[PDB]
């Protein structure tokens, strides 16, 4: 059906600022303790996460430039490896993915 | 603020935790087996008119279990599990009701309550429950909290109560709800296939009070009567119930006995107050048998 | 309308007749226009009604000014601080001179809703009435039902 | 159109007397034509009302909704105007006075709604809410209702 | 009622749902960590495990290759779940993919997640580490494993 | 009248206090080098003698001020209110670091300050209580020491738990009150020519800067009480959250007098433990 | 009247040698003894509520 009368600015404003509508405080705010940025519990540094996949995709670009083309997928494990580092002992046999910048701290 | 019991703890101390507090519900669940050789209360012979605690189960499932009169009785299986009588409230501490017994059931964690429920525990010497039943006994039923109750508080041949919450539909309409012929399909009944009819009649302005209409089903506790134990596994803690029970598989069921105007007596050859294991009397076998139940292990009926 | 207007209770300046009368206007300034024709009424009055006005009342000074150029007012001021505009511009010198004596002869509260037409410090001699009075006193004090 | 509250970070006190208190610092900021509608501007700026300026911007960072980062832009904008200009100390030393939303100018085609948001930062530190009503406060004030009967209608 | 169902409910159908499902995990086998919906991922990460035990039964076995030829769709994967993945984890008998949540996409605000095969060459993803330690709650709890390792 | 000696204590210390303070000749600067994963290479300019490592950590946001409860400054452990001195360095100590070694020292020797400042005014005027002082021990052991001497009348008290739960319900009232730890740097001669009060503690000034090459030593304050200590303590009593004194102990060799012990053991807003498991850390405070 | 309430009325009464002086109200006892106390004062200072008005005249 339709209204039978408009309805007041007062029950308007008692059914929008009902606190069932309102935006609530978030408890689970905090600061990562190492990094320092914020973040909250159950999820990622956004920081962090994005300075990780920088790096992914620039890996990944390499690996696209070695491979030449589609339908490439390596039969053997891959490793990366940064400037001035020799292939480890364990890493031969291994497809080698050169970069040209100096290895991230945060890289192990 | 905000935060739950392992957040700070380091990599090699949960494990540890987890295991002290293990051993620790342990200890105190041992340290209660024996309720004799600590302080209990008056024993008094059963006269009539009494009412007795009654335990917090947990619904297994059902089996099918026969009978010598060649008939079929599905039953289904109650584990009772960590029963102890918890609280203690006098008769006129209700006001002139009755005395009653709060008894728990099935050890939970502890990490998972409200500080008040832990101080309670603590003090009671017990690792929290899940469920708290409040049971309406006489004065001379009363059982000392931090006492047992076991599977063999019952026996066979007697009935008994079952209440619990029922299975949550969840928002149901009308004809899943409360059995409503629903409209008729083609012939043209559009958009109304499921519907209630007219809610009400058209003088008053008004539906009544308790209309059915669609709404919440299930989930809500309700008991079934005169179910009878046909055997009890004293090893297990198992009752074997007759027909159905309400709720799901693992949720807790009340099981007191039977209040129908047809059993107010045989209570008498019951454990009045309880059956402790540690009164040594005669140590009862490995599953306890009703009469008329064709047991398993015996020649195959014959009707000659 | 009373719930929409102010209020206030039945007051004196300074508990005025107790002691001894006193005139509350202090203070009575005309602006007359010497042209305007509005200023006929003012103009007639000052030439013929304010010098007896003045002798009448003298505790009021009465400063009277050419300088609103075309419009007059009457403004007056009480020693309670209460200041009071009215105007005269297009009335009759009957009118002026009613006025005039009404602000001569009115404490300068405001002209409100008085809410009690009488208004007493001392209003009981006797004691005022508490739930106790005409109420008998039994032996020792017992309340009813009692055994000591 | 009128740009008035832009004008109010122009009020030019006079000089403190070395007595008195230090008299809090203050910063009028505002967002014009925020392509968004105003009773949903209106929820993110009532959450952030109450509170210093660093939990506010922790607040907004992990909201959903698309107004969370206009705000945010216009409280960083706000902050660095503060130390900048307004010769305010520590740029953490502020709290959101007064945040609220208000309507918008442009046309339609159905209304393509506008907003505006106004928010007024306060040098110093959050105010601590308003206690509960404690049950003696209660029982205080009734009995000073009970105390203030007169006798209705008679001298 | 839904009571004991764990199958989402995706796509335009069963069939669209294991298609999508089967395309989330190529591009797994072949990149080795995507982000995707968080619903999608934790629908994924069973058939990824399973897919890990049936490829470690190895070539030979005709019904695992045949279940890797429905489940990968570009075939120069299936040499690397035989010859690289199952090869990698002959040790672990369980829990080969771990699964994160991350901040939620810019555009429709949706419940994202990262899945990736443990032990890839990639850049570690930045797991969140307990407390040190050498925090003062965890002393206290080293002090308690001790004074109750000499009394037991 | 242990009631006026309070007051002539404090007297003399905020006359000290006023007296260094006046002493900065017109707001001179210094620079302050922020180092750290955080936030790195910040440069505050600070005030010579003013301002604290709060008013740096208030620059940054209020999450340092909130979480930080220690500051290094040329790397050692520094108060968050004890003013600056020179150009330095600075980095801030939080209770979650890798290695939060100087942070748990400086806690637990403020949460001994505050058992002091709880069991001082606990008993009676009419006894006559003199603290010794605040054994240091390591976080690892189980709990917080601190050594008092009671008058020899109560020789036969052994404080019933009771007692001890009003110790720890005045420790909460403390910590609830939410004062700071105010500290002063002074020549070691206000030990030496006006407390003559130090009876016990007598021996402790001494132990000040005897060792050390200087003759300055430290003194800290929670407010109406003073009390000596080795090292930096934390800055508000609101830190300390979840808090108890359990027993107390004594020491055989009794010749002196009666050197009581009171343990207590003390928890960070931060690091609250659950229930259980703070039963659990009380039940080895009785050790 | 209402001894155990929280709005009780005392009416507390002074004596001098059975001969009472002066009657005070209260809702604790001891306020009533203070009025009590005031009202004797006023009494015996000829300074009552009813006393016999000034005389500007
Ligand atoms: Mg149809
Ligand atoms: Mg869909
Ligand atoms: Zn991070």
């Amino acid at each position: 059906a339709a209204p039978k009368n408009r309805r007041t600015i007062e029950v308007n404003r008692c059914r929008r600022r009902n606190p069932q509508k309102l935006i609530k405080v978030k408890n689970n705010i905090d600061v990562c303790p190492e990094c320092g940025h914020l973040k909250q519990k159950h999820v990622l540094c956004a920081y962090c996460y994005e300075k990780v996949c920088k790096e992914t995709a620039e890996i990944r670009r390499q690996i696209g430039k070695q491979e030449g083309g589609p339908f490439k997928a390596p039969t053997i494990e891959t490793v990366v490896l940064y400037t001035g580092e020799t292939p480890s002992e364990q890493d031969q046999g291994k497809r080698i993915i050169e970069r040209d910048r100096k290895r991230p701290s945060w890289f192990t | 603020s905000g935060t739950w019991w392992d957040e700070h703890l380091s990599e090699e101390n949960v494990p540890f935790i987890k295991q002290l507090v293990s051993d620790e519900d342990k200890a105190q669940l041992a340290s209660k087996l024996c309720p004799l050789k600590d302080e209990p209360w008056p024993i008094h012979p059963w006269e009539p008119g009494s009412f007795r605690v009654g335990l917090i189960a947990l619904k297994l499932g059902m089996m099918p279990l026969w009978t010598k009169d060649g008939q079929k009785h599905v039953v289904t299986l109650l584990q009772v599990q960590d029963c102890h009588v918890l609280k203690y409230t006098s008769k006129e501490n209700c006001n002139g009701k009755m005395a009653t017994l709060s008894v728990g059931g099935k050890t939970v964690s502890r990490f998972r309550k409200a500080t008040s429920i832990l101080e309670f525990y603590r003090e009671l010497g017990l690792p929290p429950k899940q469920t708290v039943k409040i049971f309406n006994i006489t004065d001379n039923a009363a059982i000392k909290p931090g006492t047992p109750l076991y599977a063999a508080h019952f026996r066979p041949g007697q009935y008994v109560d079952v209440t619990a919450k029922t299975i949550g539909k969840g928002f149901q309409g009308v004809m899943k709800r409360w059995g409503f012929k629903g409209q008729p399909a083609t012939h043209g009944q559009t958009k109304t296939h499921r519907r209630p009819g007219a809610v009400a009649t058209g003088d008053i302005g008004r539906v009544w009070p308790g209309t059915k209409m669609p709404g919440k089903m299930g989930n809500i506790y309700r008991t079934e009567y005169g179910l009878k134990v046909w055997r009890i596994n004293t090893k297990h803690n198992i009752i074997y119930v007759n027909g159905s029970v309400p709720g799901h598989k693992n949720c807790l069921v009340k099981v007191k006995d039977s209040k129908l105007p047809a059993y107010k007596d045989l209570g008498k050859n019951l454990p009045f107050p309880t059956y402790f294991p540690d009164g040594d009397e005669e140590e009862l076998p490995e599953d306890l048998y009703d009469e008329n139940v064709c047991q398993p292990g015996a020649p195959s009926i014959t009707f000659a | 309308t009373a719930r929409g207007t102010p209020s206030r209770f039945l007051a004196s300046v300074l508990h005025n007749g107790l002691g001894r009368y006193v005139q509350q206007l202090q203070r009575l300034s005309f602006s007359v226009s010497r042209d305007g024709a509005s200023s006929r009424g003012a103009r007639e009055f000052v030439e013929r009604e304010v010098i007896d006005f003045a002798r009448r009342n003298p505790g009021v000074v009465i400063y009277v000014n050419s300088r609103p150029c075309c419009v007059p007012r009457v403004v007056a001021e009480y020693l309670n601080g209460a200041v009071r505009e009215e105007s005269i511009h297009c009335k009759s010198v009957e009118e002026i001179s009613t006025l005039v004596q009404k602000l001569a002869d009115q404490s300068g509260l405001d002209v409100i809703r008085i809410r009690k037409p009488f208004h007493t410090d001392n209003p009981s001699i006797q004691g005022q009435w508490h739930p106790f009075t005409n109420k008998p006193t039994t032996f020792r004090g017992l309340r009813p039902r009692e055994v000591q | 159109i009128s740009r008035k509250w832009e004008k109010k970070n122009k009020i030019v006190y006079p000089p403190q007397l070395p007595g008195e208190p230090r008299r809090p610092a203050e910063i009028y900021h505002c967002r014009r034509q925020i392509k968004y509608s105003k009773d949903k501007m209106w929820y993110l700026a009532k959450l952030i009302r109450g509170m210093s300026i660093d939990q506010a911007l922790a607040q907004l960072e992990f909201n959903d909704k698309k107004g969370a980062k206009i705000i945010k832009e216009v409280l960083l904008e706000a902050q660095d105007m503060a130390v900048r200009d307004h010769n305010v100390e520590f740029r953490s030393n502020l709290y959101i006075a007064e945040s609220t939303s208000g309507r918008g100018q442009c046309l339609k085609r159905m209304e393509k709604v506008y907003c505006h948001y106004f928010v007024k930062l306060v040098e110093g530190p959050p105010p601590p809410p308003e206690p509960p009503k404690t049950a003696v406060a209660h029982a205080k004030e009734y009995i000073q209702q009970l105390r203030s009967r007169t006798i209705v209608h008679t001298l | 009622i839904s009571h004991g169902r764990v199958f989402r409910r995706m796509g335009l159908g069963p069939e669209s749902r294991i298609h999508l499902l089967r395309n989330l995990l190529t591009g797994l086998v072949r990149h080795e960590r995507i982000e995707a919906p968080w619903a999608r991922v934790d629908e994924m990460r069973g058939y990824a495990e399973k897919l890990i035990d049936y490829g470690k039964l190895g070539d030979t076995n005709e019904r695992a290759m045949r279940m890797a030829d429905f489940w990968l769709t570009e075939k120069d994967l299936i040499p690397k779940l035989f010859q690289v993945l199952a090869p990698r984890y002959k040790d672990q008998t369980g829990g080969y993919t771990r699964m994160l949540q991350i901040p939620n996409r810019s555009l429709d605000r949706a419940k994202m997640a990262v899945i990736e095969y443990k032990g890839n060459c990639l850049p570690p993803l930045p797991l969140p580490r307990r407390d040190s330690h050498l925090t003062l709650l965890n002393q206290l709890l080293q002090g308690l494993r001790q004074d109750l390792r000499q009394s037991q | 009248s242990p009631t006026e000696l309070t007051e002539m204590r404090n007297d003399l210390f905020n006359k000290e206090k006023a007296r260094q303070l006046s002493l900065t000749p017109r707001t001179e600067k210094i620079e302050v080098k922020h180092v750290g994963k955080t936030d790195p290479g910040t440069v505050f300019v600070m005030n010579k003698n003013i301002s604290t490592p709060y008013s740096c950590a208030m620059h940054l946001s209020e999450w340092y001020c909130r979480k930080s409860i220690l500051a290094l400054v040329d790397g050692q452990p520094w108060d968050m209110y004890k003013p600056l001195t020179k150009s330095c360095e600075i980095k801030f100590l939080t209770f979650k670091d890798c290695d939060p070694g100087e942070v748990n020292k400086a806690y637990w020797r403020s949460c001994a300050m505050m058992m002091g400042c709880v069991i001082e005014r606990a008993f009676k005027d009419e006894y006559m209580v003199n603290l010794v002082r605040a054994p240091e021990v390591p976080v690892i052991s189980g709990a917080f020491c601190y050594d008092v001497v009671l008058d020899s009348k109560l020789d036969e008290w052994m404080p019933t738990k009771e007692n001890l739960r009003s110790f720890t319900k005045d420790a909460h009232a403390l910590i609830y009150k939410d004062l700071p730890f105010e500290t002063l740097e002074v020549e070691a001669k206000v030990a030496l020519e006006i407390f003559q009060h130090s009876k016990y503690k007598v021996d402790f000034i001494e132990e000040k800067a005897s060792q050390n090459p200087e003759r300055i030593v430290k003194l800290h304050r929670i407010g109406d009480f003073i009390d000596v200590s080795e090292g930096p303590l934390i800055p508000r009593t609101s830190i300390c959250f979840q808090y108890e004194v359990s027993a107390v102990h004594n020491l055989q060799p009794t010749q002196p007098s009666l050197i009581r012990r009171f343990q207590g053991v003390s928890l960070p807003v931060h690091l609250r433990a659950h229930f259980t498991i703070w039963d659990k850390l009380l039940e080895r405070s009785r050790k | 009247s209402g001894g155990t309430t929280a709005l009780p009325l005392y009416f507390v009464g002074l004596y001098c040698d059975k001969k009472l002086i002066a009657e005070g109200p209260g809702e604790t006892v001891l306020v009533a003894e203070e009025e009590a106390a005031r009202v004797a004062l006023r009494k015996l200072y000829g300074f009552t509520e009813n006393r016999r008005p000034w005389n500007y005249s």
